[PDB]
This record gives C-alpha cells, structure tokens and sequence, in this order.
C-alpha cells in the first residue's frame, strides 16, 4: 500500500483506495469507547510485559 | 429468600395477599376477578438494607469476548482448566467499598466465573 500510494499524483492513487482496500476505518466518538486503540504500530506491539496484546486499531 | 409476583389465572393481573380470617391461612386474591389460591411461601415482602447482591449473578459469559478487557494467565479456570482468563471490577454503581475482581474464563462453551 505504501509503494502504491507513494506513486500517487502521477497515476491516480488516492485515499479512497485505502478505504476500499480495508486498511483504514472511520470510528466515531461513540464507537471509540469499545476499541483498543494503539498509539504507534511498532513500539506498542513487539513483545514485552503482557499489557493487553489485543489491539484492534492504531492511530496514524 | 425473595418473593415473586404470581399473576392471576383468568384475568392475568397482580394477586394481592389476603389473610383468611375464617380458615386462618394466607390467600392471594384478585381485585378484578374473584380468583383465590392457597399460598406456599408464607412471605410477602423482604427488604435488603445492606443490599448484599452477588455480582457474579449479573456477570455474563459474553464478557470474555471483549477486546478492551484485561487478561491474565495466572488464574486458570476450574471446570475446563483453561489458562487465559479475564478480570475486572464490579463495574456497577453504588459500589460500597470494594474493588474485588471477578475472574471469568475466556474460552468458548465454558462461560465460568469465579472470585479470589
Ligand atoms: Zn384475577
Ligand atoms: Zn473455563
């Protein structure tokens, strides 16, 4: 996805493609209360003391 | 012990207690209908001032499939003996003073709950 997006502008690739592919998702204020949000993808998932290990989403 | 409402048989309405002065027994009459039935519990009302409610009775087995609930491996289940399990506080208002946890097994077809 990153490679296909970095070559945007030139061809036609945009955010709608990411939304359709199933990588991003719109979570509203009411639904944000029932998801395990994560801050960074790498730091909060490697392997350490078992905090939740059940992250569902991750902030940009 | 507690007391349950027992609806009428014809009109299906609330049955109020009645102390039979003649046979010296407890009856449940209907205001609209004239249905009568002999009591068996011999109780009418109970009040729980301390409100000693068992939080385990409110907890459901579906809490296990919670993505935003903590999990521990040091408190295995009893019946099935699975390792993974969840834990959380009462999660109910009016909590007098206690953060005692309520461990629930996280495994399908078990739904067991316990407390340590
Ligand atoms: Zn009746
Ligand atoms: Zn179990």
């Amino acid at each position: 996805h990153i490679d296909q997006l970095k070559e945007r502008e030139y061809n036609n690739y945009s955010w709608q493609d990411l939304v359709a592919s199933g990588v991003v998702e719109y979570i509203d204020t009411l639904e944000e209360e029932t998801v395990m949000l994560a801050m960074t993808p790498d730091d909060l998932q490697e392997k350490e003391v078992a905090y939740c290990s059940t992250y569902t989403h991750c902030e940009i | 012990g507690f007391v349950g409402i027992r609806f009428c048989q014809e009109c299906n309405n609330m049955l109020y207690p009645k102390e039979d002065k003649e046979n010296r027994i407890l009856l449940y009459a209907c205001r609209n209908c004239d249905y009568q039935q002999e009591a068996d519990n011999s109780c009418i009302y109970v009040n729980k001032i301390t409100h000693e409610v068992d939080e385990l009775t409110q907890i459901i087995a579906d809490v296990s499939q919670d993505p935003t609930l903590p999990r521990t491996e040091d408190h295995p289940c009893q019946k099935c003996g699975h390792k993974e399990a969840v834990f959380f506080q009462s999660h109910s208002a009016r909590a007098e003073d206690a953060m005692r946890l309520y461990y629930v097994c996280t495994a399908p077809h078990c739904g067991h709950r316990w407390t340590e």
